[PDB]
């Protein structure tokens, strides 16, 4: 009946099992029934708009769509406007380069059907020279996102007010997330005394940067791996 | 005539920015019949798009046409709220008009480069 | 974010070399008109025709590019730097990037021959 | 049943239709009683009474040069190099601490000494960029660098902040007690 | 005027015993002019600084 | 012709953030705004391509520096989904309830910091005090305070102490009094209710068009939460109500944050009663370290202990976007695996990024002191937005 | 109501004395309120540097994992059993239409079935040509549903919603936030 008389917890019997029996399972089975479901949707999408879809792919319930560069707006309307397909909400866009291939950058989109609790991913491609159009005509927040991945890469968004750099130095030249562009950049900053201001002098380090990815196995030691493709949607063998 | 699909000021419902649409069923079914007419006008009968949405909106319109009260019809739909269904049907009405000019039922206009959808294999 | 800022334009890609040339000409007129604003705003040490003879020679750097679309990215970058300088968005430290050569006469022994390169093993 | 299409089991739930909000006349209390709470400021004096109650209770703060807050055994602060019993430097240059310091604060050169065993010639932490990952502790097989839970080592020059081998062995000399105490509570949970 | 009327009312309150039951009547007429002079502005909302952040009252009239 | 447009904050306008923010005021009414972010922009994404996933983990508790543990969690989740591994049961619950005490911490910082930004000084200290009590609970598990070298992409760094699971219950009984106490002078509060009744309305479809999430989207009325829509980490196995607001105002965005304390405490009640036994890391020694007991005894554990700390663990190629419900909002991460041991690329979706991007759609017409109450309930900590 | 107000002798707080307790019961908003200080001989005793439970502590492990005799690694492997990134061309979907499926193939003559495969695998037909070629039962079987409905955008685990409303709610009415779950 008072705080002096309260019991402790530090001395009591606790639960004490000798050895827990945790069963082993591959964490992909719980996806599989849905994943084989998802394919039927995805093929449907290609049957829906065959003019603009180069392909679809999926890997562990992440649906990925394959759109030409001059093809973005007619897909994204349909992804917004259909009752069966209403994603309504940009989540994040960015780019990834692959300088090995001819079309250099590829532009990725993420959406979120808040009605139907689903995600969808839209990949296009663009060389640094050529554009991709802006989805700021429909998705209102996306104009901020498109403002981001401009500066990191140089990949454009045609048809876009307020296209300008962000989250970098204003007088910066080049693009950071670009595999030719070095890590420390070109220019460092110090306060010159005599100009009573800071000046932008080219790079000098005390310690040279040391990566350690030079120690690396050529073949990726992960194996080929099994599939989870549905038995409907892989090719039937002859006979 | 003209139709309204979202009362932007009225008595509130749970979703803010949306208010209670007076007389949802006739506006809803006229908004349907616009879609039903338009896609038959402008889409050639091969396409999955028109054969889907004609079937879909007809199946939706059956539930709308044959049942009266508020809280039963939307559970028969399985989408969200009544005003919300009105807005999304309005939306696909806009969509089919844009598909009339963008012509999705063609073959693909731009092939990918064959060395483009290759990641790491 | 329906609306833009004051001078920002929707980016749009001119189909012809002539329309690009028209836009660049208007753009150089915009820099040249806003140049006395810059010396007030960025409080710079030097005079307005030095700003103007830089803005001329920077376009002289890129007078001889062949492609339409490489001049298109070049025009877009120029328009963004105009967008920065017309507001307070750059600061005068970042504004004085464009004159390294003006503020300090370089220093003793600028290497010219082979030998002055060689005695400091090319700096 | 069968759903429509554009139609999951995510219908609006039971009673999602919110009530029509109450007007002036669909209110249970009198206007005089409501306006008593209006003018006489009921929820103003209520929170005033709250903070008055907190005036008459205990504070929490401690006299920091005289009392110190809680210190876990797995707390981390500045570094030290342990030694063996009968005093041997305990650091071989496995370079794991160089390999996984994600700010590259570690720099080691090391040579085979007179007797032939490997020891570290120069061991150097850049404590400007020691980011207190503590991964450098978890990366030593022979358990040489540790996390001394000192934090009160604030310097006045950047020159003082480059801990070479000598400062770290001096810290391993100094804090040897507490590092024994900490590993007597952590070496199971490592 | 609302600062000024305090200094107008200020010679009244010193002499209020002399003006028994009648300077009451005069000053109460004075106040009852000034109070409706006040409730001019509150019905015209002269200190409303209203915002043009309107939620677009007009609905989706279509087609 | 334009307004006499201002710089909002160079240094200390909104606490915990460098909010350089252009405003164009016409009647002390914002006709338009333009926040320049980039002032904290360290460029972390360029760095994280040059370090192993092993090393790449404390980039992310630097990101969103008031809720470290959800960032830790979301990168561990992205890599566990990418690696096709499964964290064990004990690991699931311990990561879950740390991700909920971090939620308690995040709302405890954010609500009180917003109250200080408005002017209420008393929660700004009453909350940070209980935050110090939670600094202690970060301290016993992992390293020091405020930056936990914790959940690994294999799961959990290490086990608890011997008695934290007890001690946190002694804390959890009194957090309810210490929470209702700060509730008592802000919730009714005609000053606060005046300042926050319809300020910054956010309609439903415009909340979706601005990509917003978390407490803001749930304040607008849409019932969406990753803990219950696309569940994980035994949030299925723990009963948990979710609050959903009514208007689009900042007052629902306040009241939902007040509610999530009451919810995340119930998390701790259903976690501390039912913490199981079992391995706290992942089962194998091929994505995280072996314990230091048996690596001095076994030959096999050394080579794993060495390769994980020189090379690191090798990841199958592919790409994932894993997004979970940070207390700020939906925080996402998009990692693109080379198949090497460095991530070939890794984007973050910081939650406040679109919140800042949706500013001048909401902030039009309002006043300049009203342009402060809008700030700290979209929670611009600015560690998030640039990076 | 299972988590409602509990009295202050079960709250682990420094409390009060007994005439001042009798004072503050009459002077408080609610009596069941903790002053925030934890109890000193209970909270954080013994210190984590000296825990007798920490003396014997080997390892947490599970039985199919730590089993030395029975398992190999490759049965309990998880990194090399990842699913492959299933990629689909425009062309292989035309293969899925006309050539059929491993559920229901449309191809006999396994020698010439390869020839019927391969031109489509080289681009003999087009997709819209296959759509005109596909029958009503084909479209309603492997493109649309059996009622010919478009597939709903599918979800991992659909979470239906309750709305808790009454005295179990976290706010009574008047307060705008509801508490669905
Ligand atoms: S804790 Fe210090 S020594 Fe260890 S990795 Fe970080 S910076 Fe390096
Ligand atoms: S302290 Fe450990 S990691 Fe560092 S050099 Fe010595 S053995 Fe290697």
């Amino acid at each position: 009946p008072s705080w002096e008389n309260i019991k402790d917890i530090r001395l009591d019997p606790k639960v004490h099992v000798d050895e827990v029996y945790e069963p082993i399972v591959n964490p992909a089975d719980r996806y599989l029934q849905h994943v084989s479901d998802l394919h039927q949707y995805a093929k449907y999408i290609m049957a829906a708009l065959p003019k603009y879809i180069q392909g679809f792919s999926v890997w562990k319930d992440e649906l990925t769509l394959h759109v030409a560069p001059s093809a973005v707006i007619p897909v994204t309307t349909f992804l917004r406007d259909n009752t069966s397909t209403q994603y309504k909400s940009i989540i994040d866009i960015t780019a990834v380069d692959y300088p090995s291939r001819e079309n250099r950058f590829e532009v990725v989109y993420n959406f979120l059907s808040v009605r139907h609790n689903s995600r969808i991913r839209l990949k296009t491609y663009a060389t640094e020279v050529t554009p991709v159009p802006s989805i700021t005509c429909l998705y209102e927040g996306a104009n901020w996102f498109e403002r981001e991945a401009y500066d990191m890469y140089g990949v454009f968004f045609e048809g876009h007010p307020d296209l300008r750099r962000i989250m970098t130095d204003y007088g910066f030249e080049g693009h950071p997330l670009r595999k030719d562009f070095p890590l420390t950049g070109y220019t460092e900053v110090r306060w010159d005394e005599e100009k009573r201001r800071v000046v932008y002098e080219p790079l000098e380090l005390t310690q040279a940067f040391r990566n350690f990815s030079a120690g690396s196995t050529a073949w990726e030691p992960v194996g080929p791996g099994r599939d989870d493709r549905p038995d409907s949607f892989k090719l039937p063998t002859p006979k | 005539q003209s139709v309204l699909v979202q009362m932007r000021e009225g008595t509130p419902i749970g979703l803010t920015g949306i208010y209670q649409h007076p007389n949802p069923r006739p506006a809803l079914i006229a908004l349907y019949e616009a879609t039903l007419k338009e896609l038959q006008d402008k889409h050639p009968k091969d396409s999955v798009y028109r054969q889907s949405i004609e079937n879909l909106t007809a199946h939706r319109k059956q539930i709308v046409e044959d049942n009266e009260v508020s809280e039963v019809i939307e559970n028969k739909i399985g989408a969200g709220l009544i005003e919300e269904v009105v807005i999304q049907a309005h939306e696909e009405l806009e969509l089919a008009k844009k598909m009339s000019e963008w012509k999705p039922w063609e073959e693909l206009e731009e092939k990918p480069l064959e060395d483009q959808w290759v990641y790491f294999n | 974010a329906i609306i833009a800022t004051a001078f920002a334009e929707t980016v749009k890609f001119s189909g012809s070399k002539q329309e690009l040339q028209k836009r660049t000409l208007a753009l150089y007129r915009q820099f040249l008109r806003g140049a006395p604003t810059f010396a007030d705003l960025y409080e710079v040490q030097f005079s307005i025709p030095t700003i103007r003879t830089k803005i001329r020679q920077e376009f002289e750097r890129h007078r001889f590019v062949d492609d339409l679309s490489i001049q298109n990215v070049l025009y877009a970058k120029g328009h963004m730097e105009y967008q920065e300088c017309i507001n307070f968005w750059k600061q005068q430290a970042q504004f004085l990037k464009y004159f390294p050569e003006e503020d300090d006469i370089q220093g003793r022994h600028q290497p010219s021959n082979f030998v002055d390169k060689f005695l400091k093993n090319r700096a | 049943n069968i759903y429509a299409g554009g139609s999951a089991a995510a219908a609006p739930p039971a009673g999602f239709r919110i009530h029509r909000p109450a007007t002036w006349e669909e209110s249970e209390e009198g206007a005089l009683s409501k306006a008593t709470k209006y003018f006489l400021l009921a929820e103003m004096f209520r929170g005033l009474y709250v903070v008055l109650e907190q005036f008459f209770r205990a504070p929490y703060t401690i006299y920091y040069p005289f009392e110190k807050g809680p210190v876990s055994p797995r707390f981390r602060g500045e570094h030290a190099l342990r030694r063996y019993p009968s005093g041997e430097e305990r650091c071989i240059a496995c370079k794991l601490c160089e390999a996984i310091c994600p700010a590259l604060a570690i720099t080691i050169d090391a040579e085979e000494r007179i007797d032939g065993s490997r020891r570290t010639t120069k061991y150097d932490i850049d404590m400007t960029k020691c980011i207190y990952c503590g991964y450098c502790q978890e990366s030593c097989p022979v358990d040489a660098i540790v996390e001394t839970p000192n934090v009160e080592y604030a310097t006045e020059t950047r020159e003082e902040l480059l801990y070479n081998k000598e400062k770290l062995l001096a810290n391993g000399d100094k804090w040897e007690l507490e590092l024994q105490y900490a590993l007597d509570a952590d070496a199971p949970y490592r | 005027p609302f600062d000024l009327e305090i200094s107008t009312l200020l010679p009244y309150v010193m002499s209020i015993y002399l003006v028994s039951n009648y300077g009451f009547t005069i000053v109460l007429l004075f106040l009852l002019i000034l109070i409706i002079g006040f409730v001019y502005e509150i019905n015209t909302n002269a200190l409303k600084i209203n915002k043009h952040n309107k939620p677009n009252t007009d609905s989706l009239i279509y087609k | 012709i334009r307004a006499f447009t201002i710089n909002f904050g160079p240094q200390h306008p909104a606490a915990h953030g460098v909010l350089r923010l252009i405003l164009e005021l016409s009647g002390e009414e914002i006709i338009r705004s333009d926040p320049h972010v980039g002032l904290l922009h360290r460029g972390t994404e360029k760095l994280i391509e040059y370090k192993t996933y092993m090393q790449a983990l404390p980039y992310f508790d630097r990101l969103d520096y008031v809720s470290m543990m959800t960032n830790e969690q979301v990168f561990s989740l992205a890599v566990e989904k990418l690696l096709n591994v499964e964290v064990p049961l004990r690991g699931k619950y311990i990561r879950t309830m740390f991700g909920e005490i971090t939620r308690v911490l995040n709302h405890l910082m954010s609500v009180c910091s917003h109250a200080m930004d408005v002017g209420a000084l008393t929660p700004f200290l009453w909350g940070f005090e209980e935050r110090e009590k939670l600094m202690e609970f970060y301290e016993r598990v992992s390293g020091a305070r405020l930056h936990a070298a914790y959940v690994r992409p294999g799961g959990v760094s290490q086990d608890l102490p011997a008695g934290l699971l007890d001690d946190i219950y002694m804390w959890a009984t009194q957090f309810g009094d210490r929470l209702d106490e700060i509730e008592e002078l802000l919730t009714d509060n005609r000053i606060w209710k005046l300042r926050t009744v319809n300020i910054g309305t956010v309609t439903a479809q415009d909340a979706l068009n601005l990509g917003l999430s978390g407490p803001m989207l749930r304040g607008s009325g849409i019932p969406f939460d990753i803990r219950k829509n696309a569940p994980y980490d035994a949030y299925d196995k723990v009963d948990f109500d979710v609050p959903v607001g009514m208007n689009g105002d900042c007052y629902d965005r306040y009241l939902i944050r007040m509610a999530e304390f009451r919810q995340s405490l119930r998390i701790i009640e259903q976690c501390c009663n039912d913490m199981p036994a079992g391995a706290v890391k992942v089962e194998d020694f091929k994505i995280n370290s072996p314990p230091r007991n048996l690596m001095k005894e076994d030959m096999e554990a050394l080579i794993h202990h060495f390769l994980l700390y020189t090379k690191g663990y090798s990841v199958p190629p592919g790409e994932t976007y894993t997004a979970i419900e940070a207390p700020k909002g939906e925080m996402g991460v998009y990692v693109v695996s080379d198949g090497s041991e460095r991530p070939y690329k890794c984007k973050i979706r910081a939650p406040g990024f679109a919140h800042l991007g949706a500013f001048d759609h909401i902030a039009r017409g309002h006043f300049l002191p009203d342009a402060v109450a809008i700030i700290g309930t979209m929670d611009l900590v600015f560690g998030e937005v640039d990076r | 109501l299972p988590g409602g107000p509990v009295p202050v002798f079960k709250k682990y707080t420094v409390g009060s004395k007994g005439i001042w307790e009798k004072l503050r019961v009459l002077l408080a908003i609610a009596p069941n309120r903790s002053t925030g200080n934890p109890i000193v001989p209970l909270y954080r005793v013994p210190t984590p540097g000296s825990r007798p439970e920490a003396n014997v502590y080997q390892d947490p492990s599970s039985y199919p994992t730590n089993d030395i005799a029975e398992n190999p690694y490759w049965k309990r492997d998880h990194r090399r059993a990842y699913p492959q990134t299933a990629f689909f061309d425009q062309k292989t979907v035309t293969g899925l239409l006309e050539l059929g499926s491993e559920a229901t193939p449309r191809i006999a003559d396994g020698e010439a079935g390869t020839k019927a495969l391969a031109n489509i695998a080289n681009g003999g037909v087009s997709f819209t040509q296959a759509l005109g070629k596909s029958s009503k039962d084909v479209i309603y079987g492997e493109v649309l549903t059996v009622n010919g409905l478009p597939p709903v955008a599918p979800t991992l685990a659909p979470k239906q919603w309750k709305i808790i409303e009454g005295e179990a709610a976290i706010y009574p009415k008047g307060y705008p936030c509801r508490t669905f779950h």
